[PDB]
């Protein structure tokens, strides 16, 4: 049943370095209405997603799939490490649009930035270090 | 562009027609009977030239209920504004069974398309994009 | 401020239609149920949504890259007008060796807001060879 | 000035797109490289070009009507993204009962630069049913 | 060669709308003259003005074309005789059509569809204004599946 | 593509067959009479960006001037550019058919290749491109393409 959109959209928003305030401005809803949404006063849903998402930066389908994280585990492991999850999807971003292997072989690019995270994780490789041709080996290797 | 024109080429076509002000396309008629065997394609003549208004092309479009239901489809369906010859519908009968048309028979859809006519401009290598590339924000 | 792609869910089974970019050609379409298409077979996989499209397009419901050129999934059909309120149905294809499994949640195809006109239709005694075919160069 | 589809070479194997009339539908796209593809079989055959399509359009890889109607040949997959700077490949299917044949330098499939509505999603609890799908004549 | 009976097709479905000749002359802009001498006979019809016409009684332009074809192939219209049981049944068709997905994705002909309805409940001595849309829809479905 | 395209003797040899001068030719691309000289003496480097620009100067679908350059790059010569004239003619035919006829769209493979196939067989047949009647022509084109 829950969500947990509220929360999202707090810690996105905290993650960003956004104020309520610059939220508001970028969003067109006022502070009280951002304020009710992150504290579950008022209920959020797609339409409410389409416009967070313009107004965090983030594609509005990535808050759908960390809510469907919530649902089938009782927290986000991606909202937990949101850090992580940006540089690598900026890799998978990137593959996808760049590269012919990717854009003719790519199931979800979500699901394949979980799947290279779990990689980098098992393999004892940062995230922040890896080289993008190195990423771009990896991916193809879980695409075939 | 308001008006498709159309001509036809031999008594045996029909005029193409739309139910509703806002179905995607018009109806296409077989002018003569075919066998489609199983595995097998047709080029289906409707003995009609058109004249697509300006700014796009004539998709040839499957129709849903034969697709669903026989397998059909629609190869080829690219007409340029310019073509002036006989329009006609490249079957493909995928089905385990043979498909028969007859003159008179609805066999596809054609959808006035806009599109660009774009220029052509060789440049030395394209910039992954803006949004094909950076993080969030 | 509108148009927009409205939709609305016809079971607890559907899940919103999702865009990964600003500018990505087509919204997502997810099957609703389970099928299991055999070898040179075909299926209606319904998203359990409806749609109402922006006016001057129909919607079309296209192949994904992937599904296509990796297991020979084809969409037939595909043509859904401005005025249809029914379940979003996508006609599959597979024309694989290997039967083809559809999961509820899984990503079938993608729909395209494809600009149209809707002219009407005027009959001619014989339209004229365009000037462009032929005339010589110059 | 007019509007650009920008494209780069990716090897010395592509050809330029080519278009021989000013409203031809698509610009022409030939393979880089040979190719057998076996009757009932798929290839991803590629151009080695990548493109820059302009804005409001995305760019459909469709069907040339000779290859239909002489030798059962389609194209699959088609859709390219306005963002796609990867190398063009077309997703040949041979329906034929006989093996087709690519050959570098061979016309393949056209480019349309199919104009759309990037829309909005908005999720409603119902859509009504239409005017023009409702109610009798008048 | 076979005649159209255009101008009796018109009048016919002109009067069963309830307009009169200078109502469709308003709706169309053919003078209530040129109407008459289409009606009255021997001014022709081609199907440019049968689009005209389909706008202004409100009926789609196909429907004139597919009852004009009944008395070219037939010598008579059942549509154009039983006009009333004929915009009922279609109601529910293009209803059906435009809003379930199994008759979207199975329908061949709306106007085939009606017809075989109507002759499926005429020979049920079933009418049509005293039964509804769900009934309908059941044998619909019916006769589309195979 | 390493072979040299020959684009400058393309230009010249195609502006002197439309009875163009340097000045006229400048007039339509907007490349200055200095540039068009530089493009025809071979010491400016062309592109497609410029044969995009001389295709639509000279009044020739700018993929033409390609198909002449693939004949050097081919053949070291180019057959249709020594005898512009009659291609020019057979293309206004091949062209006017693709558009125009149903049995040609449906199965034609390229405009260029087939104006060339059908030159061959009027050479061969000793058959003036310049008399032949269109209808002739036509049977002449479906003839080629049965082949296939």
């Amino acid at each position: 049943l829950p969500t947990h959109y509220g929360t999202i959209i707090k810690t996105l928003r905290k993650y960003m370095k956004l104020t309520q305030s610059k939220l508001s401005e970028r969003t067109g809803f006022s502070q009280n209405t951002i304020s009710n949404h992150e504290n579950g006063n008022r209920n959020i849903g797609v339409n409410e997603i389409e416009i967070y998402g313009k107004g965090l930066g983030i594609p509005s389908y990535i808050l759908h799939r960390i809510s469907d994280e919530f649902k089938e585990k009782g927290y986000s492991p991606t909202l937990n490490d949101f850090g992580k999850f940006d540089k690598m999807y900026s890799y998978v971003n990137k593959a996808y649009y760049n590269d012919g292997d990717i854009y003719y072989s790519s199931y979800d690019l979500y699901d394949e930035t979980i799947k290279l995270l779990e990689l980098l994780k098992e393999s004892k490789i940062n995230v922040n270090d890896i080289d993008y041709d190195y990423v771009l080996k990896l991916y193809k290797q879980i695409l075939s | 562009g308001m008006q498709l024109r159309f001509a036809r080429l031999s008594e045996h076509a029909t005029a193409p027609t739309r139910g509703s002000a806002r179905a995607a396309g018009y109806d296409l008629y077989s002018a003569y009977d075919y066998t489609i065997p199983p595995m097998e394609k047709a080029v289906v003549k409707t003995d009609i030239q058109i004249a697509l208004p300006s700014g796009c092309y004539g998709r040839v479009a499957p129709r849903s209920g034969l697709a669903a239901k026989h397998f059909i489809d629609v190869g080829a369906g690219v007409i340029d504004e310019d073509y002036r010859g006989n329009v006609g519908v490249v079957l493909f009968n995928f089905g385990k069974e043979k498909f028969e048309v007859k003159k008179g028979d609805r066999i596809a859809q054609l959808i006035c398309e806009r599109i660009f006519y774009p220029e052509i401009e060789e440049v030395q290598a394209l910039d992954d994009t803006e949004r094909g590339s950076g993080g969030f924000g």
